């Protein structure tokens, strides 16, 4: 769990040395981009429900994984996916503020990929379910910070591949 | 009911090719850069 | 010898995980036997995890 | 070690292959064959050289030349290029 | 033949045959004149039957006999009951040798590129086949035509 | 794989006793279906290509779905030839080793070489299983036209088949 | 069994079952009627069979039970018969499967690693079950001898 | 955790259709075996201590795990027995009624084997209890019952084998 | 259903079934030839049960259909009209089932996240299956009707 | 293994559509750039042993993995990075001519951060090195061919974190 | 694959410094025990057979493993475990040779009691024929070079358990 | 060292240690006394050892020094000698492992592939070797010097 200014600080840390040009000019580069963020962290906030609902009726709304027999039928399968889709949405949000993609493997990909084959759950429809999560998020929070949003989501995507 | 699981893995299959594609796989399935004539090959199709 | 992958060859649904795995650079690294264990689960029951 | 243990019937590892094969050995034979793949016509793999001349070891030209025979092949011919002949140490 | 299965299946495993294996001969020896008797029967009744292939055959199918298709003309229909005649031939080798390997290395293997590069339809060899298992019903008792009748739909399994 | 046979003597081993009374009557059980079995196998050989293509028009006419495009989801459905080509061959495949399956009298046979690794293949491809497992029962009502003045060579084809099915189920209750 | 190891023949070969394959599973099936009877001779028998199976095996090995010999005292002596039941019980199985798959992967496979590893005459053992044999063909007619005595044999030959 | 009624209406819905003609044709079979599975728990019910009581006595009561270095040796050991003895009778009744033996592996049979093993309990001794006490249940409920009830106890020594 | 529940409890408890639990899937089986003729009634009058059954939910509830409400247009009647079917699918599961067990963990648990999910006013889903009920219920007799009624009003309890 | 024409007819077919104006838009948009990656994709050829011995120098090259008990101290651990690095550089080739990432993730990210992991290779030190060699890749190609280069190399970088 | 040379060796290279006093103590104290370790070696290769014989009679050879049911009851399963038996004595008897125990869980352990889970191997059962099978060797090769014998046998069963 | 590759080919051969392999490995640790005395030698004289090292591989190749060399100024010159310093201390490793397997995984493998990335002239580094074994020889006697130049040319042979 590091942010950008955590793993500035730890690469210049583990070397025992102090803050030369180079890991401050890093800092730098992340502080300009820190009111960018923060208006894309904002907006996802508030269409937290709304984006969810888009991917899912973009993507896998109405593929036989809807339909009985496929993997998303019963009602609780049905609601597991949104309380699944809302932590791809919010764990990202957490990546685009912290700029460094530490927080999802910690907490989101390990044992991700090996228990959704234990449930039988798609990794196929998820990734895609999350790819066209990235794609409305792009919708809000414009172009650059889509790029940024968009980062962590395909982050997220080869991981549980 | 099966009682063990190999995991399924993201696998794409082929669906066809095209004259930008496979000589870029060419020169990837040897493990060499792309040659001057496979990358001149992927030049000209670009051109059209 | 090439590597008979998914496109080559008429595939079995019994190893489909495990080949997929098999060739793939990280294969070398599983220092536990990948095939062994999985074709043997098959006939037992579910175990302890 | 080599392929006479003790293994022969009724014996965990299965009933396979057993040469008379010396620890490490050293002789190896010249054989010449056809081999028809008698295969092909329901795999349609590509079209491969059926005959072929090469030096086979004398550890597994047993086995090689049970296979040959094992697919309809026919043996052209074959010699003991390299190694003796009533050896009995030597052929390591 | 059927020993030959057993030679054959034995001999990848160097060993000699075992307990069951040796009734599968000894069985089938013991019923070997029933199919001799019954090739005699089918070959006196090879010109009986391949009349009746030709009945049903082109009946369904006019699009092979018409000008145009590959059927059309007098030599080209010539043969037509030849490819008949050797097919109930190699049943009669399929009926005596109690398996499927003379219908599969002959006819069989590789029979949808020979015709391919024929013109014939393979889709109506196979109907030519089940033609011809429907025209030996009639010349064949109740009681050996079923003994007969596997070693017909194992062609139209191997054409398919 | 074991049979009915092989897998009652399995049964006798463990406990490392002789085949009693009770032992033998399941064996009797088989002998006499035995004849039975095989007339089920061989309408199958002769009913084989015509039976998978009867599956698929009443498979695609309650499924026009698997006929079409995907949607964005990348899904296996018969959409294409290639892929009309390769979802008849799964149909080929349900067909034969429940057909062996039939004259073994048991269903070792089908886990092992067919459910084992099924959804595992079946979620790489993102492959239907809910239609998947509709064409297995319409081949065994397709089947089950044949065999239906009586009712005892009814138990003996839906066996398979059933068993594919309740298999293949995401369990719901 | 004939029916398991006919269907992974065919299964390894892709393809289904030929009429020389269905026409056994068939005939072994109108088989099964007679071989439980056979089984069933043996079954309550084995008092017979094993003890006096044992009884040919010392006047014929009496260096196996003299003092040094592996079977040596009551309790060796006792195990020394055991192994004679669970070998006549393997051959109940064997003729109940019409095949010696059951005795193939029990009491077959890896025989010689165990009774080299237990200090047993393993041709030893094998001339107790020959003495079994001669008993058990006893007690049945030619045309059962011919089986019961079948399955013997075969053990006889993977035991050495 | 599914009956006879419930592993029907599974494979039924699993494909998305109806319950058909065979899917009923099952279900008559089963509603027509409900009067005498009842009447096979009710007894087993009854005489539960007895059974248990009749099985240990009849394969491992006095064999040498009953002796000193034996596996059942102390009274601890010893109670666990009939304890444990007493999951298998109780779970194959209700393996009986419900018609499926799916509640036996989800649990018991899940994760036994591999306890046991670690015990070191000898699962060689456990099943021939579990035939003994499959036989005495025999006589209980009668023959078809008890083919029915011993149907699921070898389904038991199966899967612990 | 009953007998997977009863067993469950007693299951729990570590003891055998009751003569409480086991007096009633007695009872249970007996009542099962009753069971499946009330869910033949509902089986094919899904057409009248579900087309009547979005009659009366649009004359009451005329907002999710109009323009803005969640089922309007063509696409979402028919979807809006699905579920309906859904939800009478499961009261025929639960009829037979003798427990809202299969309507439990099907279209009962976690269904307001959906619907909330969905934009889908969960209120006007329960005004839907109300209506069903009233059409089931005026097609089977009073004994019946007391059935088909009484697991519609479950899943309405549990859809609010 | 998708190019951007790969892509673009995937996205067009999946939904059963024509190209319509908007697929062609942007696969306009990739024939116009097609000038550009070739050339690029022609010098990396060219200097692909120059840019390796570049980048390792400018990073990692004195620093204490160098060193004995650093992660790259014995020639074969050594030999075993520029063996490595030449696949980031030329991987990110086949990304820049294909116009997508695809083949990145296909046949190079997928169980690599796993797999260094095992052996236990710095993470840190690596992307450093891929950051350094996209330094010197927009060195050769130019401004805007280095920042088509450059993206494929972040991607790398991204996903290998 | 380290013996005590490698391992001296390897842990004063790691370093970057050379062989000092104490680096060589350590090499002196392997060769002073190089003349007991061959002998050592010597007639455990000679009683090879005979070893494995005296330790499953000793521990499992009449328990009910052995009998149906059992772990070993069938003769392929018998004949398993003198084959599996013969690597703990060959392994154990390259580790007394190598003075480190880096060959065993190379070449052993690793995967090992993951195995004999999935195979349902009793781990309790092969601890003590391995115990039993260091106490026949502590017979052979005199008391300290059972010591030393006996040292990695106890390795294999810690690991194993 | 001798004794880990004395096991990994009778590892890898099914077998135990012949005579052959374990009179030597007795043989090498009687050995042991006399190889870290050779070892003792070089390892507190590597100030001159490798400082004369260099002085004979700057007169014998002047280019590498010179402006326009590899090892050019006060820099690259000292780490010109760090590498003697490394090659140097993995002859010492060689010397008591018995065997240039430390040296063949350290220094050894990949080497040409590191040097020729560095733009090192590996013919160059291989000159410096050289240097140093006549160093290292002139400091031990006849016996000993056919052991630690040993060393050396194995480093020089593998290193072009
Ligand atoms: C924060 C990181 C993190 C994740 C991601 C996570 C996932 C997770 N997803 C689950 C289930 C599930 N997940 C899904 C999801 C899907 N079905 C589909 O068809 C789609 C492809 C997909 C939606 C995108 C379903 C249906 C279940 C229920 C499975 C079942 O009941 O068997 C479960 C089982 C328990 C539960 O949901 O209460 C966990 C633990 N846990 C975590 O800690
Ligand atoms: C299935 C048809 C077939 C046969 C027959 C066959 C024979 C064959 N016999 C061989 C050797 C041999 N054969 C013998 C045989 C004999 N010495 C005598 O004095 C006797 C006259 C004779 C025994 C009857 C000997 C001693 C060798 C070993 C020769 C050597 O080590 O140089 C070898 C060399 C390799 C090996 O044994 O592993 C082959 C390939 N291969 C086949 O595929
Ligand atoms: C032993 C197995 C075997 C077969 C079957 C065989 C067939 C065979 N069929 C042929 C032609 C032909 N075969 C047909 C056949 C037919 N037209 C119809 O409508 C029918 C359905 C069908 C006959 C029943 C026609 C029309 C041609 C001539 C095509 C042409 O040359 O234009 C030819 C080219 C030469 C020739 O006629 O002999 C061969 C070799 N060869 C073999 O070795
Ligand atoms: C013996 C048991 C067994 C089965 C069943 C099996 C299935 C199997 N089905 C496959 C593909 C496939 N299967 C389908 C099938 C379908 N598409 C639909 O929309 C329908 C629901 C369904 C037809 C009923 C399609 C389209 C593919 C190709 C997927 C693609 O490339 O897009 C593949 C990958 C190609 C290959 O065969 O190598 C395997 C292995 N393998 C086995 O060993
Ligand atoms: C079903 C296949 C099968 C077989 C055959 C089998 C054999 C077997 N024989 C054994 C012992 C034994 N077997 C013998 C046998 C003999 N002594 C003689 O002189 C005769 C030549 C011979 C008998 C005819 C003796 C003496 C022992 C005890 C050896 C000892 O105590 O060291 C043991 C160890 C004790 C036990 O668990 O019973 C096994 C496992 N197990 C199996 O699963
Ligand atoms: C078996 C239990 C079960 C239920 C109930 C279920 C519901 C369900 N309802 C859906 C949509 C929908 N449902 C409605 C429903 C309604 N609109 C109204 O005005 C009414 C109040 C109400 C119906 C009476 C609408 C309009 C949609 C489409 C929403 C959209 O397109 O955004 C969808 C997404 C599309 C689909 O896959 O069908 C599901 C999964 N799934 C289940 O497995
Ligand atoms: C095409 C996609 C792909 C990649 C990237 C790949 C990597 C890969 N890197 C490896 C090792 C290695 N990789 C390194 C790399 C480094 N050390 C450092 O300090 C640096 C940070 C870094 C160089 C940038 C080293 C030193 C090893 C050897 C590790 C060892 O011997 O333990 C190995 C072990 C086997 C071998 O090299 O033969 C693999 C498989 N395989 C693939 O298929
Ligand atoms: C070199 C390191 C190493 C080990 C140790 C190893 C073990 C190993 N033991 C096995 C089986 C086995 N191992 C046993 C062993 C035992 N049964 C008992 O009751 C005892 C407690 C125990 C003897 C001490 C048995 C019976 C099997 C056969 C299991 C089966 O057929 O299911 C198998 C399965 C395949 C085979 O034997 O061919 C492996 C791979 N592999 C390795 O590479
Ligand atoms: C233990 C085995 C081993 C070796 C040999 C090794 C060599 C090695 N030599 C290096 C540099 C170097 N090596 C030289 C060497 C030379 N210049 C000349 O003219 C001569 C021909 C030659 C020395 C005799 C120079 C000039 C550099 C610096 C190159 C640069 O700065 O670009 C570096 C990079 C800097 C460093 O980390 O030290 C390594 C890693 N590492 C190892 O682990």
């Amino acid at each position: 769990m590091q942010d950008a200014i955590t793993s500035v600080i730890n690469a210049a840390d583990v070397q025992g040395k102090y803050l030369d040009a180079n890991s401050v000019e890093k800092l730098r580069g992340y502080f300009q981009t820190g009111e960018l963020r923060v208006r894309a962290a904002a907006t996802i906030a508030a269409n937290a429900a709304t984006i969810i609902k888009e991917a899912v009726a973009k993507s896998l709304l109405y593929s036989d994984i809807t339909r009985p027999g496929g993997n998303m039928y019963t009602t609780r399968r049905y609601a597991a996916c949104i309380r699944d889709l809302d932590y791809y949405l919010r764990y990202a949000t957490y990546g685009m503020l912290a700029g460094d993609p530490s927080i999802l493997d910690e907490r989101v990909l390990n044992g991700l990929k090996e228990t959704y084959n234990s449930l039988g759950v798609p990794i196929g429809a998820t990734i895609q379910a999350i790819q066209a999560m990235k794609e409305v998020t792009g919708s809000l929070v414009g172009s650059d910070a889509g790029k940024e949003m968009g980062l962590y989501f395909d982050y997220i995507c080869s991981g549980l591949s | 009911v099966t009682k063990a699981s190999g995991g399924s893995p993201v696998v794409k299959p082929q669906l066809y090719k095209t004259a930008s594609m496979l000589t870029i796989a060419q020169a990837e399935q040897q493990d060499r850069f792309l040659e001057l004539g496979e990358l001149n090959q992927l030049v000209s199709f670009l051109n059209t | 010898p090439y590597i008979r992958g998914f496109g080559e060859e008429p595939q079995e649904c019994r190893n489909w995980g495990t080949q997929i795995d098999l060739f793939q650079y990280s294969a070398p690294f599983r220092k536990v036997p990948q095939s062994i264990t999985l074709f043997s689960d098959y006939l037992k029951a579910l175990p302890d995890q | 070690a080599y392929d006479m243990d003790g293994t022969g019937a009724g014996s965990l590892e299965p009933r396979g292959i057993k040469s008379s094969a010396v620890e490490k050995d050293s002789r190896c034979f010249k054989v010449t064959f056809v081999l028809p793949s008698q295969s092909r016509l329901y795999t349609f793999r590509e079209l491969q050289n059926v005959y072929t001349t090469k030096m086979v070891p004398f550890s597994s030209w047993y086995a090689e030349q049970q296979r040959i025979q094992k697919m309809g092949g026919k043996i052209l011919k074959v010699e003991l290029v390299a190694g003796g002949q009533m050896r009995s140490v030597g052929n390591q | 033949s059927l020993v030959t299965q057993v030679i054959l299946s034995a001999d990848d495993e160097l060993r000699y045959p075992t307990a069951g294996e040796l009734e599968t001969i000894s069985s089938y020896l013991k019923t070997g004149e029933y199919r001799i008797r019954l090739i005699s029967i089918l070959q006196g009744k090879e010109q009986e039957i391949i009349r009746l292939a030709s009945k049903k055959i082109f009946q369904l199918h006019p699009e092979y006999i018409a000008p145009g298709g590959n059927a059309s003309g007098a030599r080209q229909r010539a043969l037509c009951l030849r490819d008949y005649g050797w097919y109930l031939r190699l049943i009669t080798y399929a009926i005596l040798a109690g398996d499927k390997e003379p219908l599969e290395k002959i006819g069989i293997i590789g029979v949808r590129e020979m015709y391919n590069s024929l013109g014939v339809p393979i889709i109506g060899m196979i109907d030519a086949i089940k033609c011809l298992k429907e025209a030996t019903v009639e010349v064949i008792s109740q009681e050996e035509e079923d003994f007969v009748a596997p070693y017909y739909d194992y062609i139209i399994q191997g054409m398919s | 794989m074991q049979d009915i046979i092989t897998s009652v003597i399995n049964q006798y081993d463990l406990s490392g006793r002789y085949l009693d009374i009770k032992g033998i009557n399941q064996i009797n059980n088989y002998f006499d279906t035995g004849l039975k079995r095989l007339m089920i196998a061989k309408l199958i050989n002769k009913e084989a290509t015509n039976l998978i293509k009867e599956a698929s028009e009443l498979l695609f006419i309650e499924q026009p779905e698997l006929l079409r495009p995907c949607g964005n989801a990348f899904i296996g459905n018969a959409y294409t030839t290639r892929r009309y080509a390769a979802c008849i061959r799964d149909i080929e495949y349900y067909l034969r080793y429940s057909a062996y399956s039939i004259i073994a009298g048991n269903n070792s046979i089908l886990d092992e070489r067919v459910l084992d690794g099924l959804k595992e293949t079946y979620n790489s491809l993102l492959v239907p299983i809910g239609p998947t497992i509709r064409v297995i029962q319409l081949l065994k009502e397709i089947i089950q036209k044949k065999f239906s003045t009586e009712n005892i060579e009814n138990a003996i084809i839906a066996e398979p088949f059933d068993y594919l099915a309740i298999n293949l189920s995401d369990k719901n209750l | 069994s004939i029916v398991t190891k006919s269907i992974v023949n065919a299964d390894a070969e892709a393809r289904y079952l030929s009429p020389g394959e269905l026409d056994r599973i068939k005939s072994f099936v109108l088989s099964g009627q007679r071989r439980l009877r056979i089984a069933q001779t043996l079954t309550e028998n084995r008092e017979r069979i094993v003890k006096q199976g044992g009884q040919q095996l010392f006047q014929r090995r009496p260096d196996v039970v003299s003092p040094g010999g592996n079977a040596y005292g009551e309790e060796m002596t006792a195990t020394c018969l055991r192994d004679l039941d669970y070998y006549l019980r393997l051959v109940t199985y064997g003729i109940i499967a019409g095949d010696v798959t059951p005795i193939e992967e029990i009491g077959l496979v890896g025989v010689k690693e165990m009774y080299s590893a237990l200090g047993t005459p393993i041709s030893g053992v094998a001339e107790g079950i020959r003495c079994m044999k001669d008993v058990a063909c006893s007690l049945l007619s030619g045309e059962d001898a011919a089986e019961v005595g079948f399955y013997f044999d075969y053990t006889l030959a993977a035991m050495q």
